[PDB]
C-alpha cells in the first residue's frame, strides 16, 4: 500500500483535507511537487515568482522534515512522470487539492485516467477556496453569476462552513512511513535559482518569503493589527498576505475563521457583514467566474468580455512595463513591480488605466501577461477578470472614472516619498513638478541633475490629449453596443 | 534590464529569457528615454475604429434573461441605453 500526495497550490500542512485523507491506512506516504514553468497561468515567470516558490518548496520541505519525512520535487510533465511513479513506487492512492482553473482540470481527468488504468484509488479534496464553486453555480441556475454583487447575496445563503482539517502532525502520520534513500537529495531535492538559470548576483534578500511559516507568523501580526484599530504605505507592508493565499502558504478557510472569531469578540454579533471576508469573497468570485470559460484570459471569444479595437505598439508597451514612461507615478509603480512583486491594489488600478483605457490604448492581455511575470499572487482568473473590469471589458463592478496618472499620486501623497523611493534620478525635485517633471523650468532640472529626455524619459503621452482621445473611442464603442443590444 | 522569465527549452532544460513582447520591441535606450506617442487626430481614428467595431459586432457579449437582471442595479446603462457614468465625461476628470 502506497500513497503520494500531489501538491500544486496547496502548500502547507495545515487544513489539507486531501494530506490528512490519503493518509488514511496508507502504510506509505510520499509527497511530490512537480516544477511548472507556467505557473498554473498563460506565461512563463521571472525571478522573483520563482524565488516565492522555491521558498515555499523549502519550508515544505523543512516542515515535513520534522516529521520525519522529505518533499520530492520533480522536473516533467505529469503526465510522463505519475506512469514512472507509480510502477516504480507501487502506488495505489494518489490525493490533491481540487483546481477549478480550466487547465487544471484538464490535466487532473488526464492524470486520473493514467491512474485509474493504474489500479491507483485518486483522492480530491476541496480547500483551495471556502466554498465548492459547483454549488454555487448550481444556486446561480446553472451559469456562474456576472456580478461580484450577485455573488454575494448568493454565499450569504449558504451552509455555515466546516472546521479545518486537523494539521498533519506526528500524530496524524501515526506510523506511515515515508521511505528516503540515498540519493534522495540532487534526485528529489528543491532546485536553487541558480541551478534554475537565473542570474542572482544583484540580488537582495525578498521583501516577502515563501512558506507556510512565515505566512502564519504574518496572520498572527495581521490580526494583532486589525485587533487594534477595530496613504504612506503604498509599500509592502510586514502584514501582507495575498503571496500566501496565492500558494496556499495559508489556508483561506483558517484565515476565515480567524477573522470570524476576532469579529465576535471585538463586535456584538455573529452576523458580520460580507465587507469582512472582501480578500477572500473577491478571489473566490474570480475562481468561480472562469471555471467553465477556457477563454477567460482572452478578448476574443470570450463571451462575457466586450470586443474592443486595441492599439497594437510594442514599444510602448515595453515603455510601461519597465516603468520608464516619464511619468513618475506610474514608472514607480512598475518599478516597484518588478523589484518586489507586489503593488498596492490601488497602484495596480492606476497602471491598468494607463496601460489600457487611459492613455497608451493597449489591450489589457499584455497587461495581465506582464503581471503575470512579475507579480507574486497573480492568479490566473483573479489577474484576467481584474484587468478586464480595470479595463471597462467586462462587468464584474461598477465602472470608475479613469484615475489620472499625475493626480492619483497628488491625492495619495504630496511630498512624493514613494516616487523617490523607487526612482532615485527624480529625487531632488521638489513637490512642484515631483509629478510632472516635464514642466520644471530648464534650470530646475540643471538642480535636480536629471534632464527630461536625458536622465529621466520624456512623457510617451500628452496625457490629457490621449484621454481625451480615448474617452471619445470608449462612448463610440458603448454607444454600439446599445445599437446591436437592441 | 532584469525582466527576464524561465522559458521550456529542449526536453533537457529551462532557458532564460526575455519575454516576447520584449524581444519583439525596439527597446534600446534612445526610445526608453525618447520616443512619444505621435499626435493623431480624432475623426481619423474613431472611423478606423468603427470600420473595425462593425466586424467585431457579433461577437459582442449577450446577455440572458438572468444576467440582465444582474446587471440592473449595477450598470443601469445596460437597460436604459445610455453611456456608462464613469465613460460619459470630456476626458481625465482630475484634468478638467
Ligand atoms: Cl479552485
Ligand atoms: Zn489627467
Amino acid at each position: 500500500v502506497n500513497a503520494v500526495h500531489w501538491f500544486r497550490k496547496g502548500l502547507r500542512l495545515h487544513d489539507n483535507p486531501a494530506l490528512k485523507e490519503c493518509i488514511q491506512g496508507a502504510d506509505t506516504i510520499r509527497c511530490v511537487y512537480i516544477l511548472d514553468p507556467w505557473f498554473a497561468g498563460s506565461s512563463n515567470v521571472g525571478i522573483n515568482r520563482w524565488r516565492f516558490l522555491l521558498q515555499c518548496l523549502e519550508d515544505l520541505d523543512a516542515n515535513l522534515r520534522k516529521l520525519n519525512s522529505r518533499l520530492f520535487v520533480i522536473r516533467g510533465q505529469p503526465a510522463d512522470v505519475f506512469p514512472r511513479l507509480f510502477k516504480e513506487w507501487n502506488i495505489t492512492k494518489l490525493s490533491i487539492e481540487y483546481d477549478s482553473e480550466p487547465f487544471g482540470k484538464e490535466r487532473d481527468a488526464a492524470i486520473k485516467k493514467l491512474a485509474t488504468e493504474a489500479g491507483v484509488e485518486v483522492i480530491v479534496r476541496i480547500s483551495h477556496t471556502l466554498y465548492d464553486l459547483d454549488k454555487i453555480i448550481e444556486l446561480n441556475g446553472g451559469q456562474p453569476p456576472l456580478t461580484y454583487k450577485r455573488f454575494q447575496t448568493l454565499v450569504s445563503k449558504m451552509e455555515p462552513l466546516e472546521m479545518p482539517a486537523d494539521t498533519i502532525t506526528s500524530d496524524v502520520i501515526g506510523k506511515c512511513m515515508t521511505p528516503l534513500s540515498d540519493d534522495h537529495d540532487e534526485k528529489y531535492g528543491v532546485p536553487s535559482l541558480e541551478e534554475l538559470g537565473f542570474d542572482t548576483d544583484g540580488l537582495s534578500s525578498a521583501v516577502w518569503p515563501g512558506g507556510e511559516t512565515e505566512a502564519l507568523t504574518r496572520l498572527e501580526r495581521h490580526l494583532e493589527r486589525k485587533a487594534w484599530v477595530a496613504a504612506n504605505s503604498l509599500l509592502a507592508s510586514p502584514t501582507g498576505l495575498s503571496p500566501y493565499l496565492r500558494f496556499g502558504c495559508l489556508s483561506c478557510r483558517l484565515f476565515y475563521f480567524k477573522l470570524t472569531d476576532l469579529y465576535k469578540k471585538v463586535k456584538k454579533n455573529s452576523s458580520p457583514p460580507l465587507s469582512l471576508y472582501g480578500q477572500l469573497l473577491w478571489r473566490e468570485f474570480f475562481y468561480t467566474a472562469a471555471t467553465n470559460n477556457p477563454r477567460f484570459d482572452k478578448m476574443e471569444g470570450n463571451p462575457i468580455c466586450v470586443q474592443i479595437p486595441w492599439d497594437k505598439n510594442p514599444e510602448a508597451l515595453a515603455k510601461w512595463a519597465e516603468g520608464r514612461t516619464g511619468f513618475p507615478w506610474i514608472d514607480a509603480i512598475m518599478t516597484q513591480l518588478r523589484q518586489e512583486g507586489w503593488i498596492h491594489h490601488l497602484a495596480r488600478h492606476a497602471v491598468a488605466c494607463f496601460l489600457t483605457r487611459g492613455d497608451l490604448w493597449i489591450s489589457w492581455e499584455e497587461g495581465m501577461k506582464v503581471f503575470e511575470e512579475l507579480l507574486l499572487d497573480a492568479d490566473w482568473s483573479i489577474n484576467a477578470g481584474s484587468w478586464m473590469w480595470l479595463s471597462c471589458s467586462s462587468f464584474f463592478q461598477q465602472f470608475f472614472h479613469c484615475y489620472c496618472p499625475v493626480g492619483f499620486g497628488r491625492r495619495t501623497d504630496p511630498n512624493g516619498d514613494y516616487i523617490r523611493r523607487y526612482l532615485p534620478v527624480l529625487r531632488g525635485f521638489p513637490a512642484k513638478y515631483i509629478y510632472d517633471p516635464w514642466n520644471a523650468p530648464e534650470g530646475i532640472q540643471k538642480v535636480a541633475k536629471c534632464l527630461i529626455g536625458v536622465n529621466y524619459p520624456k512623457p510617451m503621452v500628452n496625457h490629457a490629449e490621449a484621454s481625451r482621445l480615448n474617452i471619445e473611442r470608449m462612448k463610440q464603442i458603448y454607444q454600439q453596443l446599445s445599437r446591436y443590444r437592441g | 534590464a532584469g525582466l527576464e522569465v524561465l522559458f521550456q527549452g529542449p526536453d533537457s532544460m529551462y532557458v532564460l529569457q526575455d519575454p516576447i513582447w520584449l524581444l519583439m520591441a525596439n527597446t534600446d535606450d534612445s526610445i526608453m528615454m525618447t520616443y512619444q506617442l505621435p499626435s493623431r487626430d480624432l475623426q481619423a481614428v474613431l472611423k478606423e475604429d468603427q470600420e473595425k467595431l462593425k466586424l467585431l459586432q457579433r461577437s459582442q457579449p449577450r446577455f440572458t434573461e438572468g444576467q440582465r437582471r444582474e446587471l440592473r442595479e449595477v450598470h443601469p446603462w445596460v437597460h436604459t441605453g445610455g453611456l456608462p457614468t464613469a465613460i460619459d465625461v470630456t476626458g481625465c476628470v482630475y484634468c478638467e
